[PDB]
């Protein structure tokens, strides 16, 4: 289980900027300069490629894990439940 | 803006329009009108020479420099207190506060009756000969060629000697050249985003970086620990 | 130290400072105070 | 044309 | 980026254009201005030198490098501490704080009297021929070649010599090809993912590389163990 | 019961770049970078193939086998139940 | 990848493409351009030779080899400590941390003095001639196929001796071959996966395998049973 | 894979293409290419021969089999103990863990200076004669027609001597039978699918089958009863 | 015909977020004052 991924795309990162300095502002300011007009756009832009370079959104490798994570909790907790049961010793009758 | 305006002179552009054998008739008479054109179109304040100049008021009125454009600041010249905007629409006109200015040619209406005022304006790079200088920027000059292009092929698509798909082709070209030229000039480089970062996280925010001449406002707002 | 409200930086990482403004040095906030109180105030009671 |  | 800038002289990319039979009139010297024109188009920061160089203020002001195109800092050369972007808008203007600077052409505008400052700029690789150097990357010169194919179709297009078909194929080419160079460049390699993963995961955030040359801006954030 | 199975596709990796170094740095970072105009992707940016093939997201082989378990348990807890009445023998009478 | 890269010649790509009536104008001269055209714009790793070379740095400087294109790593010869990217501005100008590197063309600035780093390049396989060697996978070898037909139709469409739909065709079918060729390179096979796995599963997470070669990325990660 | 692999040799292909008057000049020589350009563009493991063959490690470096084109598994002779991938970039190189492997062309590097090493790789059928065998499936048949229809028909429309509506329709027939073949050759048998539900369906997970040559991976996980 | 539609405009700004975020945050920064004084609400009345 790790986190969420983001797919990031730096076709917007402006120019004359290294991503390390540009993620390094966004992360003290959480506002990143872009640059909609650069020369890779220029596709999109004119509509010579496809509009859904510059749309779209970004993508999320998720897994959904945490659901798993939570049924195999509940599972142990009625196994655990079942086995005080059988045993004639309650959760009560522990304490 | 990232990279620095080193200055060329005019006919640099004609040297890349006259590429084109249907740009042949364009002169250097033409190129200023559209270089001035595009220069204020464009509205970029790095392309203008940062000046400060001293003047007299002699009753609320006194006398503009000659090359002003447009003005970034008028302070006191002894207090260092900057002015706002005049909305008086009385202001030496008597019957029978803090200071402020308004400017509309030549003259500069003050609120204030006998004082020196510092002004900060902005003009254009002149040339030795008495004409306007460009950046050399390969941005702006590939928009600026651009622009003469879509102007002269305007008018001769006027007349119908140019294709309607040509024209319509030289005005998308020079949309997209607008647009990237002008993220070019205004995106801040890497001191222009320390400058705005310390502008931007204040505990304790500022808010009269305007009465001095803008100088703290991107300077880095320091907490002391306790 | 801790206890007198003083956080030394090369306790809890390398130092790659040493003047007291907070945008390279780190404020302390002297949450365990309180729970040793607790227990001296009991002593002192007892 | 510019449909892509 | 990925791959090394290994350098090869301009008209490597005439070897390339010129077998296309239709761009045969192209010269070094179109070559030259197009290839400057992409190069600033682009604004890659890997095709530039970077160079450090020490100058002296005289009163707010120094004489600027000739070959410098944009700055990645200035410091002071005694304390080593960065300068920021200038906000004032009356620095050296005297009525009757932290060191900032402002660079318009070969004049750079402190706001300190009578110090050397460092300079960190970029410059563009010469060759031999005081002559621009391009990198060899087969993706930066077929970039760069359908780059100077569109606009010599640009051209015959204007005059009605080409197809308005054969322009829009170019043009499409061109695009995908800009938009894979530019991410070519761009895209950090192993080590700069590193230097950016530890400016990322710092359980103490640093935010002060600015004042430094970002000397420790990917440097790991260790936290002792107890 | 196995957990979401993420279908990951990887034709926006970007060039030069192993997938386990890849995928070792958006562990770390929960960021990965991505490569919009690889040439894999050239046909769907020009239009000369289905442009699906830069959408649609992931896929996932889901299935519900949580709520089979539920039922199931469910079961279990009402037969146990109606075991105890019948016995005579109710919860609230074993503790 | 799950096939392996067996060498060949770059002429069994001239044996294919001759088989069109339409390409019998192409020559190795020819090949070479678009092969390594080919193999820059697909990016692709498995295609490069992985060698180790060590050198030395005379004062934050070192020769780097010939055959260089992209480096995976630098690290201390003495130590084995890698390199990371250097963000430096002023990385060794004096005034008045760990180790790291930036390499530009012949030339890689390290942040050391002296001492001996070892680089782990790839390189382009040749052939007894010094050419490319290209790889006899038929997935390949038609993705490059394809890629030369579709330039030598593209420069036959700027003429007008092919038919648009020809081009159209030729396109698309190109596009299909080098999708598939990137993922055909690039998914990884069973004992890549079993690297991957040890790579994603850790209970207690490892990462610091950049200082290390990434020797141990794909070690299993072993609990003791208490 | 519900059917078996019997073998037939490669005319039988050409049997069924000549059939067509417009494919009357197709030979074994084309024939051959096309065949092997459809077999890996297919990627069908069971179509390759599966072999293992011991081979000596010298020093990080070992000889490799001439017919292999993808490893199944590396292990260690001795022990048995199966190699990943390597992912170490200074693998063999000294300053101043587990076993794993690295293929390119002949040659197999591994992180062991002497020992022999167990692989078991895919090869391609032969034949009596040096060429390839394929298999009689008339699905598979059917498709590497179409395959090879589809390339001449390309050709020959590149050409103009066929419809674009014969192409569009060969296109659709080889689409649907491209995917129809892949299915076939995928699909879990039904000793298949009980190797893939033995090693579906685990109370106590099994993930340590790469360690062993799979060999345990459809094993039955049988639970004793208390 | 959107002169003769689109209903009419709102400049609108979302200050109402930001003042019971501040509000919110001097609720949390005076409770946490009085924990670490050992002075709890109920202890000051």
């Amino acid at each position: 289980n790790w986190g969420s991924i983001l797919e990031l795309d730096l076709s917007k990162v402006p120019k004359g900027w290294d991503v390390g300095k540009w993620m390094y502002y966004a992360r003290v300011n959480h506002i990143a300069v872009i640059d909609s007009f650069k020369e890779g756009t220029i596709g999109a832009s004119t509509g010579k490629l496809a509009g859904a370079l510059n749309n779209a959104g970004k993508g999320m490798i998720e897994t959904n894990i945490g659901n798993y994570i939570q049924q195999q909790i509940n599972l142990l907790e009625f196994i655990k439940m079942e086995m005080a049961d059988v045993a004639g010793i309650s959760k009560q009758r522990e304490g | 803006m990232v990279n620095n305006i080193n200055w060329v002179k005019l006919p640099v552009i004609l040297d890349r329009l006259l590429r084109h054998p249907l740009l042949t008739d364009l002169n250097l008479e033409t190129a200023i009108q559209y270089t001035l054109d595009f220069i204020s179109a464009m509205g970029l304040p790095n392309v203008y020479v940062d000046k400060i100049e001293t003047i007299d008021i002699k009753e609320y009125r006194g006398e503009l420099p000659c090359d002003l454009i447009s003005i970034n600041q008028v302070r006191l010249h002894k207090n260092g207190i900057a002015l706002r905007a005049m909305t008086d629409n009385f202001n030496a006109y008597p019957t029978h506060g803090e200071p402020s200015f308004k400017t509309q040619g030549r003259v500069i209406f003050t609120s204030i009756k006998h004082e020196k005022v510092d002004i900060s304006y902005k003009a254009i790079m002149l040339d030795d000969e008495g004409l306007p200088l460009i950046p050399d920027n390969p941005i702006f000059l590939k928009t600026l060629e651009l622009y003469i292009k879509k102007e002269w092929f305007t008018i001769l698509f006027d007349m119908g000697k140019i294709s309607p798909a040509v024209l319509n082709n030289t005005q998308q070209e020079y949309a997209f050249k607008a647009g990237q030229c002008n993220n070019e000039f205004v995106i801040p480089s890497v001191s222009e985003m320390e400058a705005i970062t310390n502008m931007w996280n204040q505990l304790i925010p500022r808010v009269t970086e305007f009465r001095r001449g803008f100088k703290n406002l991107g300077d880095k707002e320091y907490i002391r620990v306790h | 130290d801790l206890l007198n409200g003083r956080l030394h930086m090369s306790d809890l990482e390398l130092v790659l400072i040493k003047a007291a403004y907070i945008p390279d040095r780190l404020q302390h906030y002297p949450i365990m105070n309180s729970k040793l109180n607790v227990l001296r105030g009991e002593e002192s009671k007892r | 044309t510019s449909l892509p």
